[PDB]
């Protein structure tokens, strides 16, 4: 029976899962895999080598934790399900994948055979019966109610610059180049080679991120402010020592507009974008110029779209209407944006059954995806 | 600058217009302003000539696309199946 | 000038040049800019960095290179001006402009800025005294010897049915589309966006040209060959990377036949030869169904011509005898014929003199041209 439908959002840097209906997903926790470090001789510690949520918080540097989504490209596959296991747990989930329908997320350009492959998951591992999988900007769509948007995510090392219209994304405007802030911490790790540190643990690594997600903005003057002398606000380690920022929280995302600086031929999200709008409709694109759908977890910045307002207006010509239109609730709008559409009564035709898969699998999905 | 164009086969085409245009030269002797005013008929006509080949682009893509698009707005293709599954977009669009 | 006329064989992918008498343009190598993309530090790192040749093929990774025959129309004007002085260097020419008679060739419907420019460039910057911009489908006409032919070329961001006759076309019944292999390879990388390669650099996408020139064809059936699942053969790069083809090979070749492929305001090129052909008299149709010449590069496929057939037999009327002339050296077509007309010495009253520059710039091109 179709039950409560499960909205499953895979953001980049975190996963979020919970069902439909509902307005938070209350099993939520980052996107990562965590395997131990040292063994463990005496009893009063866990076990299963595979620790998540509480438990890697918990654990962070005893555990040497990895991530298997990596720009989109999930490699765990198997450990993917004990994740999704871990939340069909007692702990998140207390109930079965043919119990309630799953809404799963999606990105584009994503390799069809991984796409399947968490299809043979959900439909012979686990076997959900109301499975349908899409993508993540018509759910942020559905958040904000706008319909011609150009929506842009921002994960930890995903970022597609999405134009849809009515809710029909161009592909040949579509947008797709999936990297974020997952180097631009590595870089800052750099500066702290620069500066004597190493964060090489992924945990190590994750006191940079929170940091990061924590002291960091965007200095809307790129070179005005990067040439002024910083303050290097000491920032307390969480042992309880303390370090300096510097332009860092700054200067280390300006490679986000300046991809050069990590020397990679690309040209900043909002050219991009204007790329995404040159193959549109003229008309359309003064919607678009207003219709700035903004996304994901990384667009929590001082000064963030206001720098990427001045890349407009170096982009943009006069007399052209811009609005941005931020969200607040950001992973959880295309989360509540799911809860939305699985909401939805005639949503039960494209989901792929579990009989449509047992059918043809691939071509049944390739037609029903499509 | 009346025009009478008549094509017909598989598809009529009768495309007629003109160009209503008044100079005013001065008339000093006849030879001298002779090819002046002949000049300014040349010039209306080539002139014009121009514009209606300049309109057979503008109107090729900006009438054209304008009464009847070329490609959806989305220009990419029509599949009516998806389109009718689900109804492709009357929830929130 | 009593020196060897210079034959410009003007390729959009790749661009050509050469001399008189001879079968073969005397100097090859494309038309793109190749740029740096590091800065010297050792003694021994050369400079002026935009290296175009066997430093370009050389070093592909280190020079970011990029094309100035957009649409077949130049855009880095004093980038391809170096780019002949490079040819005018101890490599191509050893010679100077005031020396050699010079011969630019053409596609149709250019506009005449470009043409003014260029005469702009050859008779100020350089300083040819005989020198004309001619044509090129008139010139594979030479090559052919035929006189009412259809001239099809088949370049990169070219395409042009030029129904000619004697060497005298119908200004009006010739069509001209910008597009082929460029966007076309790229469309076939996006597929493999799909499948996860989106490796950027042009110069790394000229390993993917290799593969448009090397692994692919024209599938006569669109749906059955394309529909089913292939094989997937692979190609390894030059260490070797292992890398899969699949259908992508012909599935992208069909946007020159279905522009809906990536959205274009064309109707398939072979549509477009059609209404070419269809705009002249039946019986000169008939000629041009006893002459059809290839020009250019991407006449190169299995299938190409056959699947061509196929439409012009699903789409001409009856008793429409295609003759299609397959020659190899169809980039060298508009070259020979360069090199034919450039042994012509009857090309006194057709160039167009310095002093003929003097006191009419272009406008003496524009008054010779045809
Ligand atoms: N305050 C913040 N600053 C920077 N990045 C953030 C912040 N909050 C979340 N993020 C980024 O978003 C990631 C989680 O977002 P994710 O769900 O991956 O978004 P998306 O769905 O856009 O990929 C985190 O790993 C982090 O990198
Ligand atoms: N063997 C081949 N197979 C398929 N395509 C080819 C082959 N050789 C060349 N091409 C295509 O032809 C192009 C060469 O451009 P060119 O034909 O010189 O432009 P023009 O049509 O102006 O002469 C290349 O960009 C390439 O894509």
């Amino acid at each position: 029976i179709a039950n409560q439908p499960v909205v499953i959002d895979n953001g980049s840097g975190v996963i979020k899962a919970g069902f439909a209906g509902d307005q938070i997903p209350k099993y939520c926790f980052p996107n990562y895999v965590g395997r131990p470090k040292h063994v463990r001789v005496m009893a009063g510690a866990l076990e299963g080598d595979i620790f998540i949520g509480p438990k890697a918080e918990e654990h962070r540097g005893l555990l040497s934790i990895r991530y298997p989504m990596e720009h989109g490209i999930v490699k765990d596959w198997n450990d993917m399900e004990r994740i999704w296991q871990y939340v069909y747990s007692k702990d998140q989930l207390q109930t079965f994948s043919e119990e309630h329908p799953v809404l799963l997320t999606e990105a584009p350009l994503n390799p069809r055979k991984n796409r399947e492959r968490a299809a043979e998951v959900f439909f012979e591992t686990f076997n959900v019966p109301a499975l349908f999988i899409s993508m993540q900007a018509v759910l942020s769509l559905y958040a904000t109610g706008r319909t011609t948007g150009v929506v842009l995510d921002s994960g930890d090392g995903v970022t597609h610059a999405v134009p849809i219209y009515e809710g029909f994304a161009m592909p040949h405007s579509i947008m797709r180049i999936d990297i974020a802030g997952r180097d631009v911490s590595r870089f800052l790790r750099l500066y702290l080679r620069k500066e004597g540190y190493d964060f090489h643990s992924s945990s190590e690594f994750e006191i940079v991120k929170a940091i990061k997600e924590r002291a960091c903005y965007l200095s809307i003057n790129p070179q005005k402010d990067e040439t002024l002398e910083t303050e290097k606000a000491q920032y307390y380690l969480p042992d309880g020592s303390t370090i300096e920022i510097g332009p860092s929280r700054f200067r280390a995302p300006e490679l986000l507009f300046r991809p050069d600086l990590i020397g990679e031929e690309s040209e900043g999200i909002h050219e991009v974008l204007v790329f995404a709008i040159q193959k549109s409709d003229m008309d359309l694109r003064r919607t678009l110029f207003s219709n700035i759908v903004l996304s994901g977890g990384s667009t929590l910045f001082k000064g963030f779209g206001d720098r990427l307002l001045s890349e407009v207006k170096k982009l943009a010509p006069k007399d052209v209407k811009i609005r941005i239109s931020a969200p607040q609730e950001r992973l959880y709008s295309t989360w509540i944006g799911g809860s939305i559409l699985a909401s939805l009564d005639t949503f039960k035709k494209m989901w792929v059954s579990k009989k449509e898969y047992e059918e043809d699998g691939a071509r049944s999905i390739h037609r029903k995806t499509f | 600058l009346k025009i009478q164009v008549h094509y017909y086969e598989d598809g009529n085409v009768q495309l007629v217009s003109h160009k209503d245009v008044q100079d005013s030269v001065t008339v000093s002797n006849e030879a001298q302003t002779a090819k002046e005013f002949i000049k300014i008929i040349e010039h209306a006509e080539n002139e014009y000539q121009t514009a209606i080949s300049e309109n057979y682009q503008t109107m090729s893509d900006t009438t054209f696309k304008a009464l009847r698009r070329q490609l959806p707005v989305t220009r990419t293709k029509i599949d009516w199946n998806k389109i009718l599954s689900y109804k492709i977009g009357k929830e929130m669009q």
